[PDB]
Protein backbone atom coordinates (compact mmCIF):
# COMPACT_ATOMS: atom_id res chain seq x y z
CA UNK A 1 0.00 0.00 0.00
CA UNK A 2 1.32 3.87 -1.24
CA UNK A 3 0.35 6.71 -2.79
CA UNK A 4 1.60 8.29 -5.95
CA UNK A 5 1.77 10.76 -8.81
CA UNK A 6 -0.94 9.52 -11.80
CA UNK A 7 1.33 9.43 -14.10
CA UNK A 8 3.73 7.61 -12.46
CA UNK A 9 1.12 4.42 -12.28
CA UNK A 10 2.56 3.30 -15.50
CA UNK A 11 5.58 2.19 -13.04
CA UNK A 12 3.83 -0.48 -11.34
CA UNK A 13 4.53 -3.55 -13.47
CA UNK A 14 6.75 -6.55 -13.66
CA UNK A 15 9.47 -4.62 -15.60
CA UNK A 16 9.57 -0.84 -16.07
CA UNK A 17 11.10 2.26 -15.58
CA UNK A 18 11.39 6.09 -13.47
CA UNK A 19 12.09 6.82 -9.81
CA UNK A 20 9.35 4.05 -8.49
CA UNK A 21 10.75 0.97 -10.56
CA UNK A 22 14.24 2.31 -9.99
CA UNK A 23 14.03 2.83 -6.44
CA UNK A 24 10.51 3.38 -4.32
CA UNK A 25 9.12 0.02 -5.57
CA UNK A 26 10.42 -3.09 -7.64
CA UNK A 27 8.17 -6.34 -8.57
CA UNK A 28 9.80 -9.67 -9.88
CA UNK A 29 9.31 -10.01 -13.99
CA UNK A 30 7.06 -13.20 -12.95
CA UNK A 31 4.20 -11.49 -10.78
CA UNK A 32 1.61 -13.77 -9.41
CA UNK A 33 -1.11 -11.60 -7.63
CA UNK A 34 -2.67 -7.75 -9.03
CA UNK A 35 -2.20 -4.17 -9.40
CA UNK A 36 -5.31 -2.00 -8.35
CA UNK A 37 -5.40 1.93 -8.34
CA UNK A 38 -7.52 4.69 -8.18
CA UNK A 39 -7.33 8.53 -8.19
CA UNK A 40 -7.30 10.25 -4.52
CA UNK A 41 -7.04 13.57 -5.09
CA UNK A 42 -9.83 14.78 -2.92
CA UNK A 43 -8.11 12.73 0.22
CA UNK A 44 -3.99 13.38 -0.74
CA UNK A 45 -4.34 16.56 -2.18
CA UNK A 46 -4.32 19.83 -0.26
CA UNK A 47 -4.89 23.45 -1.39
CA UNK A 48 -1.19 24.07 -0.05
CA UNK A 49 0.55 20.80 -1.19
CA UNK A 50 0.36 17.60 1.02
CA UNK B 1 4.83 16.66 -42.52
CA UNK B 2 5.47 17.30 -46.54
CA UNK B 3 8.86 19.21 -46.28
CA UNK B 4 9.62 17.18 -42.78
CA UNK B 5 12.47 18.33 -40.92
CA UNK B 6 15.46 15.22 -41.55
CA UNK B 7 17.44 15.97 -38.18
CA UNK B 8 20.64 13.68 -38.24
CA UNK B 9 22.04 13.15 -35.02
CA UNK B 10 25.76 12.04 -34.51
CA UNK B 11 28.70 11.80 -32.11
CA UNK B 12 26.28 12.03 -28.80
CA UNK B 13 25.18 10.16 -25.57
CA UNK B 14 21.34 10.18 -25.81
CA UNK B 15 19.21 9.79 -22.29
CA UNK B 16 16.21 8.11 -24.00
CA UNK B 17 14.71 7.62 -20.12
CA UNK B 18 14.05 11.56 -20.73
CA UNK B 19 11.63 10.30 -23.88
CA UNK B 20 9.93 7.85 -20.59
CA UNK B 21 9.91 10.71 -18.18
CA UNK B 22 8.26 13.02 -19.99
CA UNK B 23 5.36 11.63 -19.35
CA UNK B 24 3.38 14.95 -21.07
CA UNK B 25 4.21 13.26 -24.71
CA UNK B 26 0.67 11.20 -26.33
CA UNK B 27 2.81 8.52 -27.47
CA UNK B 28 6.52 7.06 -27.01
CA UNK B 29 5.72 3.84 -29.19
CA UNK B 30 9.18 1.74 -31.23
CA UNK B 31 10.03 -0.52 -33.78
CA UNK B 32 12.44 -3.30 -34.05
CA UNK B 33 14.51 -1.75 -30.63
CA UNK B 34 12.93 -1.50 -26.94
CA UNK B 35 12.37 1.76 -25.17
CA UNK B 36 14.47 0.18 -22.51
CA UNK B 37 17.44 -0.92 -24.41
CA UNK B 38 17.82 2.75 -26.23
CA UNK B 39 19.63 3.74 -22.80
CA UNK B 40 22.39 0.76 -23.72
CA UNK B 41 22.36 0.72 -27.65
CA UNK B 42 25.09 3.11 -30.07
CA UNK B 43 23.89 3.75 -33.52
CA UNK B 44 26.22 5.18 -36.50
CA UNK B 45 23.90 7.78 -36.78
CA UNK B 46 20.27 8.99 -35.72
CA UNK B 47 17.71 10.86 -37.81
CA UNK B 48 15.09 12.50 -35.81
CA UNK B 49 12.53 12.96 -38.89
Amino acid sequence: SFVIRGDEVRQIAPGQTGKIADYNYKLPDDFTGCVIAWNSNNLDSKVGGN
Amino acid sequence: VYAWNRKRISNCVADYSVLYNSASFSTFKCYGVSPTKLNDLCFTNVYAD
